[PDB]
């Protein structure tokens, strides 16, 4: 993935921001390859 | 005859002599990215 | 009294108020109250949430690799697969337990801690 | 019934009507040699 | 034989007319399905994507 | 248009079109529901089922049958009638105020009936 | 796969669905792995999995 930069409480991350990072960014493929899915199932009906 | 036609697999080539016997254009192609909310750096 | 959204990958599964909203991230447990502050956290793999609702019982749900955010007025609970408290079976929870697979066992004991049984 | 005999993902009036019409379909049968007299026709069709 | 065969073909015409106009109905009701389906999935991407 | 003029077919076209239309959705209508189709097609269809209702009447063959007498509706007010009907100009009446009944004078007064 | 071969990379393929598996199989392109029996009707677990 790329990276893409905006100009505009501070968020509490729970252990450290690395770690929730790493174990995120996984699931968010997960998350676009099931969104992909749907809309090829939408598409094929 | 049945074991002259085992014999003869032996030596028979297939067609493929196998053994008888037995551009997208890179602007299309969508790229995910991350949102971050900085300045450019 | 704060807004809880259970919310699944397929969908959108529970939303409501609540007034106490218990769980296990992964450095140790949390309990979040109504004006807690931002706060992004991974839930233990095996992870369990308690809601407590005003004038109603306590609601377990089994959570799979689940993740929490509080935000100023809401809290919102990611998951892959999460179950509520009638949904679940003691014999299939109980014998995913000790599995070979890891995954497995993991939800299992999730279906544990939401019974009680732990 | 007939024109609704080619489909179960159907509205809750086409599903009734396809069990009302496969219900009629087998209740106009009748065996040979046995005529019925109009009353029991006409509870039979009630 | 030549109408004979014409009547088969008609008649296997019909029957496949029938069986596609059945599930044409039924993709109709399979894309508000699958559309619903996506719907549902919305929240969760977007508030992961946040 | 050479016989008729151009209005008259022009409003008999559109009424054709219209019911067309409808004709082709009853088949969704009757298997998945009215619910699926779209709000434009729910429109579509309320104006067609107005349209056909309206092209029924009241006919003096018919008082043998029932009490009312039939009637007879001149050509230029069958034309504005269905043309307006088209348009959109009465789906606010109920569909019953549309059976049996001559001109838009009996539409209005069948109209107040209900 | 063309666009790979201007970059000069070698597409390794994934595939859902049976329909691909036989025009991939037809072409005798390899497939590394593949997921088949859902796609009408795709779940969180069938994703989960692929990605």
């Amino acid at each position: 993935m790329e990276v893409e930069y905006v100009g505009e409480t501070l968020y509490s991350f729970e252990p450290d921001p690395e770690t929730l990072f790493d174990a995120l960014l996984p699931r968010y493929i997960a998350t676009r390859v099931y969104a992909a899915l749907l809309e090829a199932a939408a598409s094929e009906s | 005859l049945v074991s002259v036609i085992n014999e003869f697999k032996k030596g028979f080539q297939a067609s493929d002599g196998s053994s008888v016997v037995v551009a997208l254009d890179p602007e299309d192609l969508e790229k995910e990215s991350v949102k971050v909310r900085k300045p450019a750096p | 009294d704060l807004n809880v959204e259970i919310v699944a990958v397929e969908r959108e599964l529970w939303s409501g108020p609540a007034t106490f909203v218990f769980t296990r991230t992964t450095a140790g447990e949390i309990g979040i109250l109504p004006r807690h502050i931002p706060l992004v956290a991974q839930l233990v793999d095996d992870a369990m949430v308690r809601v407590e609702r005003e004038g109603e019982d306590d609601l377990r749900i089994a959570v799979d690799g689940g993740f929490l955010s509080v935000t100023e007025e809401t809290v919102r609970i990611l998951v892959e697969n999460a179950q509520f408290e009638s949904e679940i079976d003691a014999d299939a929870a109980k014998e995913d337990a000790a599995s070979d697979d890891e995954r497995t066992a993991a939800w299992g004991r999730a279906r544990l801690r939401a019974l009680g049984q732990i | 019934y007939r024109e609704l005999e080619a489909f179960s993902d159907l509205d809750a009036a086409s599903k009734a009507q396809l069990d009302r019409g496969a219900r009629l379909v087998e209740l106009l049968k009748q065996p040979q040699y046995s005529p019925l007299a109009v009353e029991e026709q006409v509870v039979a069709i009630f | 034989a030549t109408l004979r065969e014409l009547r088969g073909r008609i008649r296997s015409a019909g029957s496949i007319k029938k069986i596609t106009k059945a599930q044409e109905l039924i993709a109709t009701s399979r894309i508000a399905k699958a559309q619903a389906r996506v719907e549902a999935a919305r929240p969760y991407a977007a508030e992961i994507t946040n | 248009p050479a016989i008729v003029g151009d209005e008259h077919y022009r409003v008999a076209q559109e009424v054709i079109r219209i019911l067309q239309r409808y004709k082709d959705l009853q088949d969704i209508i009757a298997i998945l529901g009215i619910d699926e189709l779209s709000e434009e097609d729910k429109q579509l269809v309320n104006r067609a089922r107005r349209i056909e209702r309206f092209l029924s009447q009241n006919m003096m063959a018919a008082e043998q049958f029932t009490g009312q007498p039939g009637s007879t509706v001149p050509l230029k007010e069958t034309i504005e009638a269905f043309d307006k009907l088209t348009k959109g100009e009465f789906d606010h009446l109920p569909e019953q105020a549309f059976f049996l009944i001559g001109g838009l004078d009996d539409l209005a007064k069948k109209a107040e009936s209900l | 796969f063309s666009l790979l071969r201007d970059e000069g990379k070698d597409p390794v393929l994934y595939v859902v669905g049976r329909k691909a598996l036989g025009y991939f199989s037809f072409r005798q392109r390899t497939v590394v792995e593949s997921w088949t029996g859902f796609s009408e009707r795709p779940t969180y677990e069938n994703a989960r999995e692929i990605a």
